[PDB]
């Protein structure tokens, strides 16, 4: 019997931190969310998990959030743990803007957050964040960027990533069709062309989605950030492969 | 020496038929020495405008304090703050510092995206609020403005006539104020479309 | 007070700063450098109260440098001056404020444009084509209002700046013991050790 | 079986095992030896490196506390660095307040009043640090009142003064030998070959001036840490007398 | 008070007087205005008698901890910084002290750092602090040369303090000399200003307007 | 059992929790430091195993602490990021209070100081990182190389390695690195660092990072080609004999 998984403050004889690993395990219980890089934009796609006939969902949101006017994130994992972060993630973002009078660079914001998640892993009386994040944004340093972070506090930059349920599947399909230059309207395509394949429901219904993207060009010498409405979805959804 | 007269400057707001106007000079100087003529006192958060006078270092800080604050608001309520909801803020804000005030004289002015009604308001350093249906003035040439506004003002001017009345008030007080001038800028705010203009004035 | 001049030209900023240091009746030094490089393309001159002056300068320098290795990216003139005004801004309302005035002149390798920010101890910041702190302005500002043009060459600016100093000498009561000049641009900072060696 | 898990728990026979185990941590260190003579005091230690790529001097097993006090430790190294640090500050401060040199035992004293700060719970005051230090000390020094003194500091919180003493993995056989060698009229050069001899004995590896460090302190020149050439020939000069008798 | 120090080929030369006064009365003519921080560093004493003495002796302890930790000689710059930093912390509280920290390490050569209670920290070659600083500066400015012998470098410092001693009422007593080298400082005695005057006048001709 | 807490000694005088932390360093990738007599060279390996991710901003395992000092690690990735930050700040605070920039030992000492501080009180867990700090003190020319462990102890080496399969790479180094005469060329000192990883890299220079540091705050990373130009020249004499 006797196991080394009773807390975060304890290394197993092999230097494992189980409590942290179990949190990393809480993610595979969340609705699938995707992020795909593009030569001109970034796409965020998620699949509402929770469901019931009488559940308001046309107004409020649950997986996609604006942190900065140039940065967005996909959530996956403990609902409450997600807001606690998202908020501080927003405050930090504004202090940078208030100090340097410039907007905060993506990696810096992702790193600051991963650094808090790191901390709840090393001090007693604390429980790590049961959250995962897909950061999609743009700064003048490195153009468009796609980042990911887990409960262990590590982060990384993908060209196309998925987190949540059936990550194996979703991850696999992408690894296959992703064309390294792929335009935006092809990523939004590939978004569903993956989410579809890895669902359960008899059919993939619009009211069960969340899309958002980041585009920019010569036109608006800056970035336009859009969070699709139930409408646009039910529509672009038909334009593809749904009656 | 009065902290609220080292840097100098002026701001004035007016209401008309479905619109408002907010204007200010451009000078920032230390005592008598003129330092700049590109120092603007009017900022805006969404469709809400705020002009600020007084100690320059505080004017700047406040803008940053409100930008910061309004961005967090929008994000949380999923909508931009309104003119009244904002006035209440900058008032409390100014007051939380009642015993070491920022040395300013703000002036809010905008249009309410729901009602569609014009709004202008003034405050003193500790945050006392003050609505008025006609005009707000604040600054070093504060009196010269009350004299101009209490003559040239006219209820319900058309945006094209408001621009002429407001400009003339600003223009002429700044000429009888030794610490205000070096240019001006005026805004005419409607439900939609906002037109900004710089005026030509004595450079002495 | 000390002398602090600065002027932005075609593609660079120039900073002038008197060399003397005086404690009461005597002059303990006539070769002081009121400058302090914050990063490869940002330079900052200062003048103010005896102790406050360089304790602050170094402090600022330390923060910028820290940020720079951490990010491995170089902070921009605009953002650098913003940070400074923040500190000084908090300073003015603290048990005891630093009494320091400054000039920051860097080269924005991102826009390929030189920029010069002038900030006083109160937290008052402004971007200008040329500036000066303290009494230094009354003797020069008119000459520069007269001859300055944005198209000026680095070579032309110096000639201009020379005139301002010559005027400072002719009508200013204090003997500032000359100035030290420095240039900031796409290639970094260098010292015109020939306005002194002249 | 059940009373050895709390640093603040008495066993039925009034014992504090955690403290005892603490000591058992020292035996794992490599040997350190101190011999006092009316000529001065000597400190020697077995270095014992895992690899030939280590830099020897990297292993500070003998260090200076002040110009008149030095020492050699044994046990947990991180725990040592902390005592050495406190000790040094203790010395320097006293100097500052009195314009004189701290008595060897009064220094040793402050080192023990430090280990005395273990225990967590809150029954009154406050001394933040959970368990006992895992290390002992051989403090060799000299002062105008009691001359050349040599001390042994234990995490228990007590200490004794010695004429000669050895700590670490080998303190078993080393202490026996020293019991049958030491005598008040030993010269400094005599003690050097003795410390050097006992190490080689209960040490292990071929005794070279790389796995053995030797130092000493005197009224004349304070604490000096013998360089490699010296120790090297002191070893030859030693190993030689072994031929005849 | 008239204290001074300067750099040159031989290293550093430090010279001071020894008069301390309360109002218009000479409470003492035996002051050690040179604080022997440690074997390699010297600090002078202007401004406040105690503040100088106290903190500089404190500073010595600091250098000692630093040397034991790094197993290396602390640098004049780092030492002078430590001092001025501690001083700056009490800016406002009313400390008082002008001072010369003098050292000569291997890497930085011979270095003088002027440091005072304002928080000022200056690097230099020649420094004079005091009520007689103006007079000392005279003899010094006109005669200094980087290539001064050691013998003459000391005589210069001596004649300088003497000049002050004579004119400045608040300066006088006996001059104290030190010479700082890459191996440490050497004391060069205490010469009574009373006797030295007559000597110089006689052997240098200077000081004519003085009948004696 | 007695391996449950940091504040408990086993009967034989151990503290297993700290020991187990070390077992994690072995989990991470391999790092190796090799000094010459005018330079110091650090090398690592890239966990190139699961990639369809970015490339631009990919960690190099090696980080600069000051203009003259770089540090490399092995073990818990996230844990490592904090030590690197803390040491970076301290490096700048030292300049602020003493003018003089830090020494390589002072930094190593500060780091290990932290690592040990996190094994003191309970309700804290030891960093699962082990690190190699290399560089040159201010206005000095003697190359330096130190290593720190999770326990809090630090040490200097002529060459050293940490991480998985560090036993192997170490054996190699030992019978090649000449104590009496260190690599006298930056090029050969590299060559030696490369050939050592070339026993755990699993072919390709696409799995090797090399950074070189010389005196006068002169540091410089290496490129993928340059690195292969050695994999090349060493794959020759390999079957050449």
């Amino acid at each position: 019997s006797r196991r080394y998984d009773s807390r975060t403050t304890i290394f197993s004889p092999e230097g494992r931190l189980y409590q942290v690993e179990y949190a990393l395990e809480s993610i595979s219980h969340a609705g699938t969310a995707i992020g795909i890089m593009a030569s001109d934009g970034i796409v965020l796609a998620a699949e509402r998990k929770v469901t019931s006939t009488l559940l308001e969902q046309d107004t409020s949101t649950e997986k996609l959030y604006k942190l900065n006017d140039k940065i967005a994130v996909a959530v996956a994992g403990l609902t409450a743990d997600a807001e606690i972060l998202i908020n501080t993630a927003r405050i930090h973002a504004q202090n940078y803007l208030k100090t340097y009078n410039e907007d905060i660079p993506v990696e810096i914001l992702v790193r600051r957050l991963s650094d808090i998640k790191q901390g709840y892993t090393q001090h007693g009386g604390l429980r790590p964040f049961g959250v995962s994040f897909i950061y999609a944004g743009y700064d003048d340093r490195y153009g468009y960027q796609l980042y990911t972070s887990n409960p262990s506090g590590n982060y990384t930059g993908w060209k196309a990533i998925s987190v949540g349920a059936n990550t194996s599947a979703a991850q696999t399909l992408l690894q296959m069709d992703y064309k390294d230059d792929m335009k935006v309207d092809d990523a939004i395509e590939l978004a569903l062309k993956t989410l579809s394949k890895t669902t359960d429901s008899s059919a993939l219904t619009y009211d069960r989605l969340e899309f958002a993207t980041i585009r920019k060009g010569a036109n608006d010498g800056e970035v336009y950030q859009k969070i699709f409405k139930p409408q646009e979805i039910k529509d672009i959804l038909v334009k593809t492969g749904i009656t | 020496s009065d902290p609220s007269s080292i840097n100098g400057g002026i701001v004035v707001a007016m209401t008309g038929k479905d619109c408002v106007a907010i204007a200010c000079d451009l000078r920032l100087g230390s005592q008598s020495l003129g330092v700049s003529n590109k120092f603007e006192k009017i900022f805006h958060y969404g469709h809400v405008f705020l002009g600020i006078t007084g100690l320059a270092t505080d004017v700047t800080t406040l803008n940053e304090m409100f930008r910061y604050k309004t961005n967090l608001y929008k994000l949380k309520e999923e909508r931009a703050i309104e003119p009244e909801t904002f006035t209440q803020l900058v008032s409390s804000s100014l007051y939380e510092r009642r015993f070491g005030p920022y040395f300013v004289g703000p002036v809010v002015a905008g249009i309410n995206s729901k009602s569609g009604k014009p709004f202008i308001a003034g405050f003193d350093l500790i945050g006392c609020i003050d609505e008025a249906k006609d005009f707000i003035v604040s600054g070093t040439a504060s009196d010269q403005l009350f004299g101009m506004c209490e003559s040239l003002y006219e209820p319900n001017l058309e945006p094209e006539d408001l621009f002429e009345t407001i400009s003339q008030a600003l223009l002429n007080a700044a000429d009888r104020d030794a610490l205000s001038g070096w240019g001006a800028v005026v805004y005419i705010i409607k439900k939609d479309e906002v037109v900004k203009r710089y005026l030509k004035m004595r450079q002495d | 007070m000390d002398i602090i001049l600065g002027i932005r030209v075609q593609d660079s900023v120039i900073l002038a700063s008197s060399k003397a240091v005086t404690r009461g009746i005597s002059v303990l030094k006539d070769s002081d450098d009121k400058t302090r490089q914050l990063s490869p393309h940002t330079l900052m001159s200062f003048a103010g109260e005896a102790g406050d002056t360089v304790q602050f300068a170094e402090y600022i320098q330390a923060n910028i440098q820290l940020y720079s290795i951490r990010e491995d990216y170089e902070l921009s003139p605009q953002a650098v001056s913003s940070f400074v005004r923040q500190e000084l801004a908090k300073s003015i309302r603290s048990r005891r404020p630093y009494q320091v005035n400054v000039l920051i002149g860097g080269y924005d390798k991102k826009k390929n444009k030189p920029e010069l920010y002038q900030i006083d101890y109160l937290g008052t910041k402004v971007e200008l084509p040329y500036g000066a702190h303290g009494y230094s302005g009354f003797y020069t500002f008119s000459l520069l209002d007269h001859h300055y043009r944005p198209d000026m060459t680095t070579e032309e600016g110096l000639d201009l700046l020379k005139l301002c100093v010559q005027e400072l000498e002719k009508r200013m009561p204090m003997d500032f013991k000359g100035v030290i000049v420095k240039i900031v641009d796409k290639d970094g900072i260098r010292q015109v050790d020939d306005f002194q060696a002249q | 079986s059940e009373y050895d898990r709390g640093v603040s728990t008495f066993s039925p026979e009034g014992r504090l095992f955690q403290v005892e185990y603490s000591l058992e941590a020292i035996k794992l260190g490599s040997t350190a030896i101190g011999i006092a003579t009316k000529e001065g005091v000597v400190l020697g230690v077995e270095k014992r490196a895992t690899s030939p790529l280590l830099e020897s001097d990297s292993i500070e097993k003998i260090v200076e506390i002040d110009r008149h006090i030095g020492c050699a430790m044994s046990g947990l190294t991180a725990d040592a660095r902390s005592m050495i640090e406190h000790a040094r500050t203790a010395a320097v401060t006293h100097n500052l307040y009195y314009d004189e040199d701290i008595n060897v035992e009064s220094l040793t004293q402050s080192v023990c009043d430090l280990a005395l700060r273990f225990g967590e719970g809150a029954s009154g005051e406050e001394r933040l640090m959970s368990r006992p230090f895992g290390v002992a000390l051989l403090i060799a020094g000299h002062d105008a009142d009691d001359g050349y003194q040599l001390f042994h500091a234990e995490p228990s919180g007590t200490f004794y003064r010695y004429n000669a003493k050895a700590i670490g993995s080998g303190s078993e056989g080393a202490q026996a030998e020293l019991l049958n060698e030491w005598h008040s009229s030993l010269t400094l050069k005599e003690a050097e070959l003795l410390v050097l001899k006992i190490l080689k004995q209960v040490m292990e590896e071929k005794l070279d001036e790389n796995n053995a460090q030797l130092s000493c302190i005197t009224k004349q020149d304070g604490f000096k840490i013998y360089d490699n050439e010296k120790t090297a020939e002191l070893i030859k000069e030693l190993k030689e007398k072994e031929a005849a008798e | 008070t008239t204290t001074l120090a300067f750099r040159f080929q031989g290293g550093i030369i430090v010279a001071v007087d020894s008069r301390a006064t309360a109002g218009n009365w000479v409470a003492s003519q035996t002051v050690k205005r040179v604080i022997e921080i440690n074997p390699f560093l010297l600090g002078t004493m202007a401004g406040g008698a105690a503040d100088c003495q106290f903190w500089e002796t404190w500073l010595g302890s600091q250098c000692r901890l630093h040397e034991l930790r790094e197993k290396e000689r602390i640098s004049v710059a780092a030492a002078s910084k430590i001092l001025s930093n501690l001083v700056y912390q009490y800016k406002g509280a009313g400390l008082s002290m002008g001072t010369m920290i003098c050292g000569y390490t291997r890497k930085e050569g011979p270095t003088i750092y002027y440091v005072d209670s304002d928080g000022t920290r200056l690097k230099g070659d020649i420094f004079c602090v005091g009520s007689g600083q103006t007079f000392a500066y005279g003899v010094l400015d006109s005669n200094y040369k980087w290539d001064l012998s050691v013998e003459d470098a000391l005589y210069l410092g001596k004649r300088s303090i003497l000049a002050a001693a004579h004119r400045d009422a608040y300066s006088g007593g006996s001059v104290n000399l030190y010479h700082v080298t890459e191996d440490g400082w050497i004391y060069h005695g205490n010469h009574d200003v009373g006797e030295l005057f007559w000597k110089v006048k006689e052997e240098e001709g200077s000081f004519n307007n003085v009948i004696g | 059992g007695y391996d449950r807490a940091l504040s408990i000694f086993s009967p034989d005088g151990h503290i297993f929790q700290v020991e187990y932390a070390l077992e994690a360093v072995k989990r991470g990738t391999c790092a190796v430091g090799v000094k010459g007599k005018n330079c110091v060279v650090l090398g690592c390996e890239r966990r190139s195993t699961l990639k369809l991710q970015d490339t631009r901003i990919t960690p190099s395992k090696v980080s600069k602490i000051d203009s003259h000092v770089v540090l490399s690690f092995s073990g818990l990735n996230a844990d490592s990021r904090i030590l690197i930050e803390k040491a970076r700040v301290e490096a700048q605070s030292h300049r602020l209070t003493l003018e003089d920039p830090v020494t390589v030992e002072y930094l190593t000492r500060y780091v290990a100081g932290v690592q040990q501080r996190y094994t003191q009180s309970g309700g804290v867990r030891p960093f699962g990182v082990s690190t190699l700090i290399a560089g040159f003190d201010p206005r000095d020319d003697e190359p330096k190389l130190y290593q720190t462990e999770p326990s809090g102890i630090y040490s200097s080496w002529s060459a050293q390695t940490i991480g998985r399969n560090s036993k192997t790479v170490r054996e190699f180094l030992e019978k090649n690195y000449d104590r009496k005469e260190p690599p006298a060329t930056v090029e050969e000192c590299v060559k030696l660092t490369v050939r050592s990883l070339l026993e755990v890299v699993q072919t390709g220079a696409k799995n090797i990072e090399i950074t070189v540091v010389k005196p006068d705050s002169d540091i410089v990373a290496l490129s993928s080609e340059e690195i292969n130009q050695y994999v090349t020249q060493i794959e020759q004499e390999k079957q050449e004999q």
